[PDB]
């Protein structure tokens, strides 16, 4: 949220209007989780076996 | 005649505000102009907060 700002101070000092900023972020968002939307896979095709697998490595990352 | 201060006796309590002379009415129209000065940059969709 900071970056976006960082970033939008110095739209600001060019003359932009912060609501032609806000508009652009607005967008540019859908179009961020839209590209990694289609990049990721489904994990859901696999047994019980090999989905506690993934459990295991998404636990050690946030722990 | 009771004592030989003999006070002025004031129409209105003390405290009390005046009027008339001439800004009295134009001081009611700026009063009303400055809290117009805050939401006149908040209309339209462009507007701020
Ligand atoms: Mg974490």
């Amino acid at each position: 949220a900071s970056a976006l700002l960082d970033q939008a101070l110095e739209l600001i000092q060019k003359g932009i209007h912060p609501i032609k900023i806000a508009n652009g972020f607005d967008e540019a968002a859908k179009l961020a989780i839209s590209k990694l939307e289609e990049t990721c896979d489904d994990i859901s095709a696999s047994n019980d076996e090999l989905f506690r697998d993934f459990l295991l490595r998404a636990a050690k990352t946030s722990l | 005649n009771f004592g030989s201060q003999t006070p002025t006796i004031v129409v209105l309590k003390e405290g009390t505000d005046a009027s008339q002379g001439k800004g009295q009415i134009i001081s009611n129209i700026n009063a009303c102009v400055a809290v117009q000065e805050a939401l006149k940059p908040t209309l339209g969709p462009l507007g701020s907060d």
